[PDB]
RNA sequence: GGCAGCCAACGUGUUGGCUGGGUAGGGGAGCGUCCUGCAUCCGGUGAAGCCGCCGAGUGAUCGAGUGGUGGAGGGUGUGGGAGUGAGAAUGCAGGCAUGAGUAGCGAUUAGGCAAGUGAGAACCUUGCCCGCCGAAAGACCAAGGGUUCCUGGGCCAGGCCAGUCCGCCCAGGGUGAGUCGGGACCUAAGGCGAGGCCGACAGGCGUAGUCGAUGGACAACGGGUUGAUAUUCCCGUACC
RNA sequence: CUGUGGGUAGGGGUGAAAGGCCAAUCAAACUCCGUGAUAGCUGGUUCUCCCCGAAAUGCAUUUAGGUGCAGCGUCGCAUG
RNA sequence: GGUGAAAAGUACCCCGGGAGGGGAGUGAAAGAGUACCUGAAACCGUGCGCUUACAAUCCGUCAGAGCCCUCGACGUGUCGUGGGGUGAUGGCGUGCCUUUUGAAGAAUGAGCCUGCGAGUCAGGGACAUGUCGCGAGGUUAACCCGGGUGGGGUAGCCGC
């Protein structure tokens, strides 16, 4: 989905634009993804008593993953012949991320 | 104007106009002489209606923190509600309609002065 | 024998207006020390603790 | 104060005037069956 | 004083003269709806729809005038195309009135009180009475039904009222056979029917057969036990 | 009289015969199809304004409450 | 069929047996609360304004007293090129549609609202009339080549 889990993403879109983040889990089939620290909701939990405070997922297009310098990039790929595969490149620079 | 509060009593099993011949009696008065008169009137639909009228009280109790004593049913009325309908087998293979009614009781009490 | 015509809105709630409930005339009783409303036709029955005051 | 009504159940009449192998013996049932079959029917039978 | 139709005059938009009830019907010119080519404009600083206010037009109608509600698309010009306009079809669908808080609440037995439960009890539980059936309104089955049976829970819909109850809702449980009733035994009316004969074809009958109980043959009885099965389980004694 | 099982099917069945009955239907059952049957008959047919504006007679008619042609309306052209 | 962008689907408190609500929170909005976009009419209430219990009313229309609201002016309550609401009272006044010589008709149809429901389409058809192209000529049909609406196609057809 060229988005995963545990890569850093700039939340490209919405009201928490402009916040690094990490992705935590990604939902391929709603292509969704939830990272921390952004977009987060207020919950009512019923009891442990009160209300809680987590994340909500973010469509994938309103987030670019993040440069090996912390530049935002769309991803391309390179293949690696000499193992047979397909390398997640940074369309910017050029390297792997 | 005077501080208010009010209380709502939705899809109550009870017909709009058979309602209303409660309602009727306890208008305009106050919250405990309210209670008293349904409390002692022999039709079966002051049950919900006294209810409301208490559940308002209670309001103004617990919400604006106002008077016991000062509050006045100002305004109370009976809305009508969705109806179900079902089917009577008559004779000669007739089938006659049946609708079983509901109301939404709302009153809104006032604390005015004495 | 069936109505004739539909009727009216004004001879309706005439006699819609009939249908109505008569409050009953309530009495002050003391039991218990402290002061409740009660028929005066049950005023005895208040007074050696028969009606249930709620 | 005779109020004896027309249908009398009886499984195995029912099926011995209804059933599938009586549809199947002859060609107007086959013919039947043929088309509840396309119909779509979730019961061609008896 | 305003409009319009026909005609005339100068002349090229005016003026003047005549005329302007109307069904069937003929002709002419238009209003509003939607979809579209092309062109322009408006719109989250709030489009459409709806509800108003204040107005406008000779009519259908109008409001790029305004507010409220609303939340994503619209206006206008010039052409193109219509599933283009309803008040009547004992019209179709849905929602809702009138009668009207009216009739009815389904036999010819009939209930009462005390106590309990519970938020709430004429209707549920318990006791004591009273009454009705008793060739049944009791006991057991077939056909038919299908889980309605038992236990625990429930009380929104159903129950012609209420319901704490229920043949209603929910979950779990429950149906034990050598002998009972069937098949594995037998055939009747009949059904189908290898080959068969008949018939343009489709098919009709039918032999041998093979099914088909409402009938024939064939070995188990009494007691006890579960909340729910009982010649089935167990106990005692049998039979094939 | 009755239970269980079975047989007869639509111009056909069955009838101690009433045109009775054949699934609450029978002087020819029901279902689907031909099919949107056909009705000189009844009903309904939806916005506006401008100008003009009838007939209910003659003739023929398996005709008489239908239709054809004439008469009588409107629009276009010709004549004046 | 339609909550919202996202369940963030109302923690906790209060009245109530529950159902339902009132605070508090969520949300851009809860005039979005899993009875959920917009939320019309019929139908049903509640509050206020005017009127109505000696009066024969197709329920309107024209004239109209009184009351109530509003916009101006002068001023301080009374006029004005006024505007609304309601209406005591007086004159006139026989629903709509179908179908009929003629119906308010005691002839038909219609309880009410909202949505739906009836002259359309095909054809080198026929006749007439507009409009356009070419014109003693006019035009192609099948067909063939064009990702198109374009170009070829003389067989026929109509006029002569
Ligand atoms: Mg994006
Ligand atoms: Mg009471
Ligand atoms: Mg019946
Ligand atoms: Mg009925
Ligand atoms: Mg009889
Ligand atoms: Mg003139
Ligand atoms: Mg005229
Ligand atoms: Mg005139
Ligand atoms: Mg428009
Ligand atoms: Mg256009
Ligand atoms: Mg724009
Ligand atoms: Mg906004
Ligand atoms: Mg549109
Ligand atoms: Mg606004
Ligand atoms: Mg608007
Ligand atoms: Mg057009
Ligand atoms: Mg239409
Ligand atoms: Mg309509
Ligand atoms: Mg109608
Ligand atoms: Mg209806
Ligand atoms: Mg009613
Ligand atoms: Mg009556
Ligand atoms: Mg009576
Ligand atoms: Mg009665
Ligand atoms: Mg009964
Ligand atoms: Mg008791
Ligand atoms: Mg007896
Ligand atoms: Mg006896
Ligand atoms: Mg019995
Ligand atoms: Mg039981
Ligand atoms: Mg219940
Ligand atoms: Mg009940
Ligand atoms: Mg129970
Ligand atoms: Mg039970
Ligand atoms: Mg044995
Ligand atoms: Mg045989
Ligand atoms: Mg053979
Ligand atoms: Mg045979
Ligand atoms: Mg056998
Ligand atoms: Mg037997
Ligand atoms: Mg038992
Ligand atoms: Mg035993
Ligand atoms: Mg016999
Ligand atoms: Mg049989
Ligand atoms: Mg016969
Ligand atoms: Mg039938
Ligand atoms: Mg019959
Ligand atoms: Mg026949
Ligand atoms: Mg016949
Ligand atoms: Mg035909
Ligand atoms: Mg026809
Ligand atoms: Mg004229
Ligand atoms: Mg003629
Ligand atoms: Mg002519
Ligand atoms: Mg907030
Ligand atoms: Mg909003
Ligand atoms: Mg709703
Ligand atoms: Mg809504
Ligand atoms: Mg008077
Ligand atoms: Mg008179
Ligand atoms: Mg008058
Ligand atoms: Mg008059
Ligand atoms: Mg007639
Ligand atoms: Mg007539
Ligand atoms: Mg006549
Ligand atoms: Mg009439
Ligand atoms: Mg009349
Ligand atoms: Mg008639
Ligand atoms: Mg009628
Ligand atoms: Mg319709
Ligand atoms: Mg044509």
């Amino acid at each position: 989905m060229k988005v995963h889990k545990g890569d850093t993403v700039l939340v490209i879109s919405g009201k928490d634009k402009g916040a690094k983040g990490k992705v935590l889990v990604a939902y391929p089939d709603r292509n969704k993804v939830l990272v921390e620290g952004v977009n987060r909701i207020k919950k009512h939990t019923a009891v442990s008593g009160g209300i809680v405070t987590q994340e909500a997922p973010i469509h994938v297009s309103n987030v670019m993953v993040v440069d090996s310098d912390g530049k935002p990039t769309r991803v391309g790929y390179r293949i690696d012949d000499e193992t047979g595969k397909k390398v997640r490149i940074a369309k910017t620079n050029g390297k792997d991320i | 104007e005077f501080p208010s509060a009010t209380a709502k009593a939705r899809y109550v099993r009870v017909s709009a106009t058979k309602a209303r011949r409660v309602i009727d009696l306890v208008r305009g008065k106050s919250v405990e002489e309210a209670l008293d008169i349904l409390r002692w009137a022999p039709q079966a639909a002051s049950e919900p209606v006294a209810k409301v009228i208490a559940s308002a009280a209670a309001n103004a109790q617990n919400n604006e923190g106002l008077d016991p004593s000062t509050l006045v049913v100002a305004t109370v009325y009976a809305d009508e509600g969705p109806t179900a309908k079902r089917i009577r087998p008559r004779a000669q293979g007739r089938a006659f309609r049946i609708r079983k009614r509901t109301s939404h009781i709302t009153v809104i009490v006032e604390s005015r002065p004495p | 024998a069936v109505p004739k015509r539909r009727m009216s809105r004004a001879n309706t709630r005439s006699r819609r207006a009939q249908w109505k409930a008569e409050a009953p005339g309530l009495v002050t009783v003391s039991v218990a020390g402290q002061q409740r409303k009660v028929p005066r036709r049950l005023l005895k029955a208040a007074r050696l603790g028969l009606v249930d005051l709620d | 104060a005779k109020g004896k009504r027309t249908f009398q159940p009886n499984n195995r009449r029912r099926a011995r005037v209804h059933g599938f192998r009586l549809r199947m013996r002859t060609r107007a049932g086959r013919a039947i069956v043929a088309n509840r079959r396309s119909k779509g029917r979730r019961a061609l039978t008896a």
